[PDB]
């Protein structure tokens, strides 16, 4: 994907 | 923190009476993203009205454009009506072909 | 010659309006090619420049699933940081998200970006290097002690490195006709008279891609920073830009100042004056 994949919680 | 919008009402091209163009509203520089614009004709509001997704610069500050197809007359005013939480009455800033 | 990719996220929480708003914004250099928002009846990655919809439907869905599931990040980032900063539920606050990667004009990487803001403020950013990161405050401090045990840093490095420049070369050859063509500014200055003694010089840039630019004036050579009011560059909606420049003068000094307009477009500096003979 063009877009960060990944996803990060604060 | 918030952080007073910028305003700029502006023709896409030089104006010439009688002959379509758009105007622009571009609002910019300001914090939090909730702002209320208008396009005003003769001091009423402009029936259909666009603007761009809403972005911000590397300041972290908000950045809109809003435009309408017009077509400029010697007798109709044309002014650009901005609403913020920074404001604490709106400002109306009218469309001058000079600048 | 330099070229740059950027996403653009915004998560407002809206207190008893529902889920807080999601929008993402994608940016190739000056022009926007995508968008997603949250609030739109069936939210989907839209293109938002001609050439991006060359793209599989494949590639959209993949757009389209990723910004549902940051959406969901973070509307719980949203509420963690209300408890970093022991704020109440009834307040309506952002977090803003800009992350990118810079290439020289051989497309190899120059830069790589992940800035984060809270309430329009630094909150926290990855460092130059790509393996370290800046809090702004305490609060920031304890995401960052996450964010390093993690090992964040790593995939953001590898995303920034790879899959950017990959898709950021390559949005440039498929808009290599508009991305990679530079529209030159049409130039000309305009005389306002304020008085009978004193008028005011515009210098005007119209219709030209990329935005930057440089508008200066002149007095005999000399340059008047100082005395110069200097727009914001703006779009004009057709995908290029304006700039003005105005200086206010005595009356029977016009032919003293001179402007300057520097763009990419230009092959030499122009050089300009007030002409009413036209």
């Amino acid at each position: 994907t063009s877009t960060l994949q990944e996803q990060i919680g604060w | 923190i918030q952080r007073t919008p910028k305003i700029q009402v502006y023709s896409r091209h030089p104006a010439e009476n009688g002959k379509s163009n758009f105007l622009n509203c571009y609002v910019s520089g300001f914090h939090p993203s909730d702002i209320e614009v208008d396009l005003l004709k003769n001091g009423e509001r402009i029936e259909k009205v666009e603007h761009s997704d809403l972005s911000f610069s590397k300041d972290w500050s908000f950045y809109l454009l809003y435009y309408t197809e017009f077509t400029p007359t010697e007798k109709d005013e044309y002014a650009c009506r901005v609403n913020h939480v920074t404001l604490s009455q709106p400002k109306i800033v009218k469309w001058d072909r000079d600048m | 010659g330099s070229h740059s990719m950027r996403y653009f996220y915004t998560a407002m929480s809206r207190p008893g309006r529902g889920e807080p708003r999601f929008i993402a914004v994608g940016y190739v250099d000056d022009t926007q090619f995508v968008r997603f928002d949250s609030d739109a009846a069936s939210p989907r990655m839209a293109p938002r420049a001609p050439w991006i919809e060359q793209e599989g439907p494949e590639y959209w869905d993949g757009e389209t699933r990723n910004m549902k599931a940051s959406a969901q990040t973070y509307r719980e980032n949203l509420r963690i940081a209300l408890r970093y900063y022991n704020q109440s539920e009834a307040g309506s606050h952002i977090i803003q998200v800009m992350y990118g990667c810079d290439v020289g004009p051989d497309g190899r990487l120059l830069r790589g970006h992940d800035q984060s803001a809270y309430d329009g403020k630094d909150y926290i950013a990855l460092n130059e290097d790509l393996s370290s990161w800046t809090a702004a405050d305490t609060a920031a401090q304890i995401t960052q002690r996450k964010w390093e045990a993690a090992r964040v840093a790593e995939q953001l490095r590898a995303y920034l490195e790879g899959l950017c420049v990959e898709w950021l070369r390559r949005y440039l050859e498929n808009g290599k006709e508009t991305l990679q063509r530079a529209d030159p500014p049409k130039t000309h200055v305009t005389h306002h008279p304020i008085s009978d003694h004193e008028a005011t010089l515009r210098c005007w840039a119209l219709g030209f891609y990329p935005a930057e630019i440089t508008l200066t004036w002149q007095r005999d050579g000399e340059d008047q920073t100082q005395d110069t009011e200097l727009v914001e560059t703006r779009p004009a909606g057709d995908r290029t830009f304006q700039k003005w420049a105005a200086v206010v003068v005595p009356s029977g000094e016009e032919q003293r100042y001179t402007c300057h307009v520097q763009h990419e477009g230009l092959p030499k500096p122009l050089t300009l004056r007030w002409e009413p003979h036209h």
